[PDB]
Order: structure tokens, then C-alpha cells, then sequence
């Protein structure tokens, strides 16, 4: 009946002064705009369908033709931004702001997720669906006793399109939009559902990509225990947005640092740092960079933790984009540590892994290495054991490696390496 | 993140 | 020391 419609007879259906006849031309182009294969969504705007699917979203009187405009408009504004725009210069913002209040569940499900891709398109149009007032009515969507009550597809386009909001920068979300979003996020969080735990975790990873006083606005809320929890989740979709937040959580003060290892976050990192996945390692790595570049207190809870080992383990082999992370956390560690401490990441075999790094043909890499050795050489002085350091340096073949950098491209790299030649291999 | 229904 | 996700990768 409404299979296989040609836009031309869309047209035409949508034009006649006949509710049925819009209707039923208006269910042709949301099946055509539904198909798997190449959706004719440039054609469906170029027939200018957009406005007069927008005045249809406001047809109170007819629920079936509400529901089919909105499915319409939510396929074209799932495409380019350019398609996206087109949706939001129809008008359609206020209209599927107004539909989120419908008594029917499908039609008020259709408007969320049309919101989710127009927020989702940037920055701005995120900015302008908040201006449009569309928080307070999303919100009060999931004004609940239990979220267990509502319907599960229904609860995570709520909390995929509440992400939307939380998401992008270049600027961050409004604060006061987000202090009004968080307790619902925060009650999001200790759900069951594992698709409604994942958009959560993307949404609070989004909020801590920022400056102190973002990730403040978190940490506050008491979430670091729940994304921990959330860190030893056995679903893939959750651990990487949960380790994000954590690994974003700590690249602030060492207070916000320190609620991160309070929360018992370490004891995840021998798995999290062997992780099959190399996505999961490297971000792992990061984190325990931000880690090691704290407070003396914060490296010896690594230690602690038993966690030295496993950062020579990544350093000793791993993708190279994680082995990277691991020498930025063997440099973060020996610049803030202890001697006694980084005595110890020299007795659980640093060197050697650290050494053979230096082959590596990225100038970024062997500036951090250069850094770490300068620092466990300056450790080494204190103790007056720099000849058994640089015995340690010979043997596996690192003299080799240093003396050969001193005819590097890079200026600095030339320096650090002709600085250790001329200190301790002279 | 944008998603297009069915 | 602190690097943020965009200055890592």
C-alpha cells in the first residue's frame, strides 16, 4: 500500500486537500526513508517535504500522522549536518519539544530521538534545542519512583539523547544544563539495563572532558565508586566509557585524583592493563600515567597495588600507541617520585623495555625515555650507584642506542642524549 | 552520535 | 605532568 512510493506520488499525496491522503503519502516517505539501502533523503528535501512535515508534528487531532512526520524528520536528521539543518530550519525543534508531552508513548519515544540527532549534530544545534527548553519536559519524562517501570527501548533513547546534550566542546555544555541534568544522570548510572549504562558512562565521560571545576561538578555528585564498579563491568560497551570518565576524572587536582584510588580503582588495572582489547590497555596506560604524574603518596598506592610490574609488562610489549602512554608513565613517576620508589621500578626491570624504545622512529617517544633515564640517573646520584646503572645501560645494549641519537634530526633529542654520554658513559 | 530508526 | 585525552592521542 504505502511500499515502494515514488517521491513524485509522495508529493502528491502530501499536496491534496485530504487529511487521509497526506497521512497515507507521509507513511509512503517514512518507509522510504526507513530503508536499509541509500534513502532518498536529498530528494525527500528538494521536494521541500520538511516544512509541511513539521506542520503535521502539530496535529493533535490526528496521533497516526504526528507519529509518521516524526519518524520522517528523525531519518533526515540522522544524516550529514547538512541534512540535520535542514530539519532544524524547518522549524522542527519547538515542534518535537511540544510532542514530547503527547499521552502517546511512541509519538513522545519519536520526538526524544529526533532531539538526540539534532543535539547530536554540535555544539550549537545542542545549545539551541536547550534554549528551545526541551531539559525540563526530558526530565520529567523519567520523573519515575522506579526506572524499571518504563519501557526499555523508551528508557534508552531517554538516556541517549540526555548524552547528546552532555557531548561535544569548542563550548562545553551550559553549566546550569548541566547541574540540572546530572541527578537524573547520577540515578541513570545505577540502573541494570547495559545499553542505559553505557549512554550513562558516555554522558559523565563527555562532563569530565574538561577543565577542574567540570570534573568538580562530577565528583561531587559521589559517582567515582559507581563508574569503578562500572570499570569491572564483563560488557565491553560499559568498561570503555567507564574508563574514560576515570581516566578523565584523573587528569585533574590530585584531590580529584585521590577519589579515584579511594573508590578502589588500582585493584581493576591488572586486568584493565592486559586487556585483550588495545583500546582498553592504552586508555588504561594513560590513566595510570595521570596516576604516577601525582602526589608521592599516589605512586606508592601503584606500588602498592603491585601495579609496577604490569607497567613494565605494557612497556615490554604492547601496541606501540600504548607503549607510548607506558614510557609517559615511567617519566610521570620518576619525576614526582621518591628515590627509594624509583629504585624499585629499576629493580623490577625498567631498563631493559625502556632501552629497547629507543629504536622506535617517533621523536615524541625517545624525548620521554631520554627524560626518564636523566631522572633514574639523578636518583642514582644520591645514592652514588651511577656506574651500576650504567653497567645495567651497556648490557642490554642501550649505550648503543643513546650514542647513536646524539646525530638525531631533533634538537633536543641531540641534547639529552650528547648530556648522558658526556655525564655517565665518559 | 546520530542513529536513524530501522 | 597531567595530560588530558587530546594531548595523549
Amino acid at each position: 500500500g504505502t511500499v515502494n512510493w515514488s517521491v513524485e506520488d509522495i508529493v502528491k499525496g502530501i499536496n491534496s486537500n485530504n487529511l487521509e491522503s497526506q497521512l497515507q503519502a507521509t507513511q509512503a516517505a517514512r518507509k522510504l526513508l526507513s530503508r536499509e539501502k541509500q534513502p532518498p533523503i536529498d530528494n525527500i528535501i528538494r521536494a521541500g517535504l520538511i516544512p509541511k512535515f513539521v506542520s503535521f508534528l502539530g496535529k493533535t487531532d490526528c496521533s497516526p500522522i504526528q507519529f509518521e512526520s516524526a519518524w520522517a524528520l528523525t531519518n533526515i536528521a540522522s544524516g550529514t549536518s547538512e541534512q540535520t539543518k535542514a530539519v532544524v530550519d524547518g522549524g522542527a525543534i519547538p515542534a518535537f519539544i511540544s510532542l514530547l508531552a503527547s499521552p502517546h508513548a511512541h509519538i513522545s519515544e519519536q520526538a526524544v530521538w529526533a532531539l538526540g540527532n539534532i543535539a547530536g549534530d554540535g555544539s550549537a544545534f545542542r545549545d539551541l534545542v536547550i534554549k528551545h527548553g526541551a531539559i525540563d519536559p526530558l526530565l520529567a519524562l523519567l520523573a519515575v519512583p522506579d526506572l524499571s517501570t518504563l519501557a526499555c527501548g523508551y528508557l534508552r533513547n531517554l538516556t541517549w539523547t540526555l548524552s547528546n546534550l552532555c557531548r561535544n566542546k569548542n563550548p562545553a555544555p551550559p553549566l546550569d544544563a548541566v547541574e540540572q541534568i546530572l541527578p537524573t544522570l547520577v540515578r541513570l548510572l545505577h540502573h541494570n539495563d547495559p545499553e542505559v549504562l553505557a549512554d550513562s558512562c558516555w554522558a559523565i565521560s563527555y562532563l569530565t572532558d574538561g577543565p577542574n571545576e567540570r570534573i568538580e561538578m562530577v565528583v561531587k555528585k559521589g559517582v567515582v565508586p559507581q563508574l569503578v564498579k562500572l570499570l569491572g563491568a564483563t560488557e565491553l560497551p560499559i568498561v570503555t566509557p567507564a574508563l574514560r570518565a576515570i581516566g578523565n576524572i584523573v587528569t585533574g587536582t590530585d584531590e580529584q585524583t585521590q577519589k579515584v584510588i579511594d573508590a578502589g580503582a588500582l585493584a581493576v588495572f591488572p586486568s584493565l592493563l592486559t586487556n585483550p582489547k588495545t583500546n582498553i590497555q592504552k586508555e588504561a596506560t594513560w590513566t595510570m600515567s595521570n596516576i604516577t604524574a601525582g602526589r608521592q603518596d599516589q605512586i606508592q598506592q601503584v606500588v602498592n597495588h603491585g601495579l609496577v610490574p604490569f607497567l613494565v609488562g605494557v612497556l615490554s610489549k604492547a601496541d606501540f600507541k600504548t607503549q607510548k602512554e607506558a614510557a609517559w608513565a615511567i617519566t610521570n613517576y620518576t619525576s614526582g617520585g621518591t628515590v627509594e620508589q624509583i629504585v624499585y621500578l629499576v629493580h623490577c626491570g625498567i631498563i631493559e623495555p625502556l632501552m629497547n624504545l629507543l629504536s622506535a622512529k617517533d621523536t615524541k617517544i625517545i624525548q620521554v625515555i631520554l627524560d626518564a633515564i636523566s631522572n633514574i640517573f639523578q636518583a642514582a646520584e644520591k645514592l652514588g650507584e651511577t656506574e651500576k646503572l650504567s653497567i645495567m645501560i651497556e648490557e642490554c645494549g642501550g649505550l648503543d642506542k643513546i650514542e647513536a641519537l646524539q646525530r638525531h634530526e631533533n634538537e633536543s633529542v641531540y641534547k639529552a642524549s650528547l648530556n648522558l654520554i658526556e655525564k655517565y658513559f665518559s | 552520535r546520530k542513529r536513524g530508526y530501522s
